[PDB]
């Protein structure tokens, strides 16, 4: 106590608040930039889906391993997390719901493998115990194709290659501004998906040079897309949860002030007291 | 007339009251430590025609006289609730808030807006320097405090952009 | 005692102290010029029976009234210290003016959070006045925090109910203006006299959707509801 | 004339009305006007020529892609860096690497490490908790 | 007199550990009050669900404040708290509510308590 | 702050470090010796120049302890080499 | 009297540009424990690495502490200050270490140390 450290700290609770309020700005403005990011990846994705639906299961099919509910004998994740902490419960939810179904999953006696994007969630992994068998992290507010190449294709690889049965995209969906529902999804084998190409027996491609060669090629692009977006989602996700937990803690300091200056009121008040009284009673 | 020190006065009056042993106040003040500037700082005074005829016994007829006061007050740590620096400002028309951080800085004089300012306002402006003049204080108090919340925000808007390097420009 | 003479004339009188934070520190310097000990906070040890002897002559006597208006300065930005914590004692009512409200141009400057009097209650006032009271009271506190979502996440992310709440806030904040006999010099308008009902009333309609096909500015300044439609008839 | 899209994964890089366009098509180079039939290839990097409609030309770069025709409309699934076997397995060996050995990249958010380190230097030690008697 | 020669290095032992971690919870709580439980460590949490299953479990039901509670008076022997304690410490007792601390003797009772919720 | 003023040196215990389980509650940084070195033995006046700085730097280092996962791996070895010593 | 038309615009100057200098390095060292030293630009490294120099610099072995150091002490006179800061903040000194600096004395003897070690 004392009035003077009591003071000392109510200018401490207020500036914090005011970094706070600044945090809360800026997240909101990196959300808006985000979801600009986010929405300019539909197109791709969703051309290249048609494309996929008539090529391999409209009005002819190939036999591509990635199309076709093999057995499991073990599984792969690719985890989507932050970089930046603030973000609130978001990672944790995120690994709560993973570990629930990995845990699943190994009761039925089947292994499950992780690759990790972000480096939240390879501490945290690292931690626990679970296997990772790439990552990449660090890449910040400016996520980019390029770099996430590599442990997609690990994972890939690993399928094709008969280690993994099924490929699971562990991630938050930005559904709303105020809400995130972490969210596990599958994208390999394909899921299935509606408008069969029933209005395209009107036309078949000039493949070139072959059409098993070309599926081969957009699946990968199509996986690597949908990882890209899942990445994107998640990185929205992360200012929209981040924006809503400073705001929670500007107004935790705004309220803590105000009991922070009770105190103090009440420190000034005895010193003005006990010395007037010292200075009265103590004179003759 | 310029008080170098009021709060160097109210020193000495708190010596030589306790040195009469008169009974004390808050921060051992004597107990008139307000009726002390008070009736000093009300002697500053504009006054009419009227009171300068019948006092000079008509010597002197269209003019009205005045005396402006500035006092100087010491506020230790930027502590404007002090038991004197507050019992003035309560008497003054005003106050010009002379800050640290920005002195060191060297911005001088050091006005910090906002918190200084003036209750007859631009009555006593001239008409060219209350047009001109009429935005700047505001301006320059969003200004100090957008520069505060850029310190943390790097890719501002180019509307907020132009608003920091004019206020910039300004200060 | 100038005004205790007009009560006992029969008439009702109002009585303005400009501070009566300064009275009680002219009583504090009194007192201590006279050698008492000090008591609180520096403070007399008569303050409360000070301060009671003078609040106490103004009250409701058969025959005549004294209201009392009175500037309270709050030291320290303190409403424990022992003067206001005295004087507070005492007030029926508190009205406060902010700044805000008027940088806002609306006038009388008045506070509709903040301010507070302890007739609000059904049983003094009616169940019709209070409920209006508390039901204004509400929207502008809602959209009090409405206003800062707005300014962090723009208006096209509240609900279709909620810019309604907006809209309506807004027009309620508006008619809380009012054009004085004592203004005219400043702006011309002949002032108003609003009688209770007609409040009520104004507020009763904006508050429920009626008077929702006419614009905001045409509460500004008005007066009356019968005049605020008036008003709006010819922007 | 025919209608134009040259997406990447990332973000959208030409839409608009073309006259012709010619492009280095996998197998051989190709060229595309309107009412082609429907084809499907890969292309390899390189340019690739537009007319705008009106006849004003321009080149784009491209590090490879897949074209798809349909009658009325044209898209190159662009992509955003070069693409192959031996690059993709560099970059997949490097991201074995870096889990293997526990390499941790920091990011490049210079804010919120500035911010973050005001904010935890802020917090310390006021022990309000003690001081403010909150129960909690 | 709680020094390991007047009272057994077990019971002193455990003491000090009670003290460390109730000492670590109130480091936490002015971050925990400013921005929330989840910006804490992962094995701060741990401390955090520890030192408040302690704080409960430090309650007990006396004889005498039958009139202001019912529930009956309880007497725990500290053979039988030293060992509940350690029990809260290690994490033997790591999967249950907090509300089954709350006013009961040994820790027999706080597991029968967490069948009922 | 009579005896504070009178004497040659101060060892201030504080009940937060003696709960915390740190016994001595010794608080260097605020602690502190004029005399210094001089009433040393050779060998502890050699040895002894480096925890200072060990605890001074880990000392400022200390308020990233609750945000030590975002830390750097030159300021966690520094703030483990603190914590360590301590 | 710390002003140009008393001290010089030289020593003003100096004295200036090191006090900017600090407050720079200041700026940066949280950044530093944050993001790791190879974020920074490679003129920003160039402030950290002046900035350490400086600030080893400043120190000064004194001969009257000659009893607690051993060290024997020096005297430097404003010529030889206001040349030694001026240089290290405009480069002449990046090829040497920090330890060169510290309780060195004049400039020359940064120079004559950086020999040594």
């Amino acid at each position: 106590a004392g009035a003077k450290d009591i003071r000392s700290k109510i200018a401490s609770v207020q500036n914090t608040q005011k970094i706070t309020k600044a945090m809360e700005m800026v997240a909101a403005s990196k959300m808006r930039k985000s979801q600009d990011r986010m929405a300019a990846s539909r197109p791709y994705a969703e051309t290249m889906r048609k494309v996929i639906g008539h090529l391999a299961h409209g009005n002819l099919e190939y036999k591509h391993p990635y199309l076709e509910d093999r057995d499991v004998k073990r599984v792969g994740y690719l985890v989507v997390s932050t970089d930046r902490g603030l973000a609130g419960g978001l990672n944790i939810n995120l690994f709560k719901k993973l570990l629930a179904e990995m845990k699943t999953w190994t009761d039925k006696g089947v292994q499950a493998d992780l690759a990790m994007i972000g480096s939240k969630g390879v501490s945290f992994f690292n931690s626990v115990g679970g296997n990772v068998v790439a990552q990449v992290t660090g890449m910040g507010d400016n996520p980019s194709l390029s770099e996430l190449i590599g442990p997609v294709k690990v994972m890939l690889q690993a399928y094709d290659e008969g280690r993994l049965d099924k490929l699971y995209i562990v991630s938050n969906k930005f559904i709303n501004t105020m809400s995130q529902v972490p969210t596990i999804s599958q994208l390999l084998p394909l899921p299935a998906s509606d408008d069969d190409d029933l209005k395209h027996k009107s036309w078949d491609y000039l493949y070139e040079p072959d059409p098993k060669a070309l599926l081969d090629t957009l699946l990968r692009r199509y996986v690597e897309s949908q990882v890209y977006q899942g990445v994107v989602e998640n990185l929205a996700s992360e200012q929209a949860a981040r924006m809503v937990a400073m705001k929670a803690a500007t107004d935790n300091g705004g309220s803590l002030i105000k009991e922070l200056q009770l105190v103090y009121n009440k420190a000034r008040q005895a010193s003005i007291t006990q010395e007037l009284t010292e200075i009265v009673s103590g004179a003759a | 007339i310029i008080y170098d020190d009021l709060s160097k006065q109210a020193v000495a009056y708190r010596q030589i009251s306790l040195l009469l042993r008169r009974p004390p106040g808050r921060e051992a003040f004597p107990g008139d430590v307000f009726y002390l500037h008070s009736r000093l700082l009300e002697r500053a005074a504009r006054v009419n025609a009227e009171y300068v005829e019948a006092f000079t016994k008509g010597e002197v007829k269209g003019k009205t006289g005045s005396l402006t006061a500035l006092p100087i007050i010491e506020t230790q740590a930027g502590d404007v609730s002090a038991f004197v620096p507050t019992n003035v400002i309560s008497i003054t028309d005003g106050q010009i808030f002379l800050e640290t951080n920005l002195f060191n800085a060297g911005i001088r004089p050091a006005v910090n807006p906002g918190i200084s300012v003036s209750r007859v306002g631009g009555a006593a402006q001239t008409k060219i320097m209350k047009k001109l003049s009429g935005g700047i204080r505001t301006a320059l108090a969003q200004y100090r405090e957008l520069a505060a919340f850029s310190q943390f925000a790097s890719d501002l808007d180019d509307a907020t952009r132009k608003q920091l390097d004019h206020g910039q420009k300004v200060t | 005692t100038m005004a205790e003479k007009f009560r006992d004339e029969g008439r009702d009188v109002l009585l303005f102290v400009d501070n009566i934070y300064r009275y009680t520190l002219a009583g504090t310097e009194v007192s201590a010029l006279l050698g008492r000990m000090p008591s609180a906070v520096g403070y007399q040890p008569t303050l409360a029976e000070e301060m009671g002897v003078l609040q106490e002559r103004i009250t409701s006597t058969k025959t005549g009234s004294i209201t009392s208006v009175q500037a309270v300065y709050v030291p320290a930005d303190d409403l424990t210290d022992p003067s206001p914590a005295t004087t507070f004692a005492h007030l029926d009512a508190t009205v406060v003016l902010s700044r805000q409200i008027a940088s806002l141009g609306i006038y009388p400057a008045v506070d509709p959070l903040d301010s507070t009097s302890r007739q609000l209650d059904p049983l003094v006032v009616g169940q019709e006045h209070y409920d209006t009271a508390r039901g204004v009271q509400s929207i502008l506190q809602r959209y009090q925090e409405l206003k800062d979502i707005i300014a962090i996440l723009g208006m096209d992310e509240l609900s279709e109910e909620d810019k309604l709440v907006v809209a309506r806030a807004r027009k309620i904040q508006r008619f809380l203006s009012q054009p004085f006999f004592v203004a005219e010099v400043f702006t011309g308008s002949p002032g108003k006299y609003v009688s209770l009902k007609d409040t009520i009333r104004g507020f009763k309609g904006i508050m429920e959707g009626e008077y929702d096909h006419l614009p905001e500015q045409a509460f500004y300044m008005v007066g009356s509801i019968e005049e605020a439609v008036e008003k709006a008839k010819k922007l | 004339t025919y209608h134009l899209d040259v997406v990447s994964a990332e973000q959208q890089m030409f839409s608009g009305l073309v006259e012709k366009i010619q492009v280095t098509g996998s197998e051989g180079e190709l060229g595309i006007y309107p009412g082609h039939a429907p084809l499907l290839t890969a292309i390899k990097p390189g340019m690739i020529r537009i007319v705008k409609q009106h006849g004003h030309e321009e080149f784009i770069y491209l590090s490879g892609g897949i074209l798809e025709v349909q009658p009325g409309n044209v898209t190159v699934l662009a992509d955003t860096a070069i693409r192959g076997q031996d690059l993709d397995e560099a970059r997949a060996m490097e991201a074995k690497r870096k889990a293997e050995e526990h390499i941790s990249s920091s990011h490049g958010d210079v804010d919120y490490a500035q911010a973050s380190a005001e904010l935890a230097k802020a917090i310390a030690q006021l022990r309000v908790i003690e001081l403010t008697k909150k129960a909690m």
